[PDB]
């Protein structure tokens, strides 16, 4: 048995980190109350939702 | 009268929606500037068109 790397631990923490970091992601989207929150996230939307906030204002 | 009529024409090239205007005729049945769909499927052709007919 191979002791000195864990293989089957390194698969499960990255899997662990790589859904904590979309847990974060999916909290502050709740927290906040959009779904547009950071740059990235659905460019154009965000584009035409900053022109449609200029129209109403 | 005339203060009404131009106000229905200042509603007709003035109305916008997403920086395009609907009612000066853009999208007419015998539209010769641009045609505009409505894709609403999850798929290469499943759309549908809509007419809007010049209201100036």
């Amino acid at each position: 048995m191979i002791i000195n790397h864990n293989l089957a631990a390194i698969n499960s923490h990255r899997v662990l980190k790589f859904q904590n970091e979309e847990v974060s992601k999916n909290m502050e989207k709740l927290s906040s109350g959009m779904r547009i929150n950071r740059a990235g996230d659905d460019a154009s939307g965000l584009a035409v939702s900053e022109k449609m906030r200029t129209q109403v204002n | 009268v005339s203060q009404l009529i131009d106000e229905v024409d200042r509603i007709a090239s003035q109305a916008e929606f997403n920086k395009m205007n609907l009612l000066q005729g853009d999208f007419a049945r015998g539209s010769r500037a641009t045609s505009m769909w409505f894709h609403i499927g999850p798929n290469m052709h499943q759309r549908e068109r809509v007419f809007i007919a010049t209201m100036t």
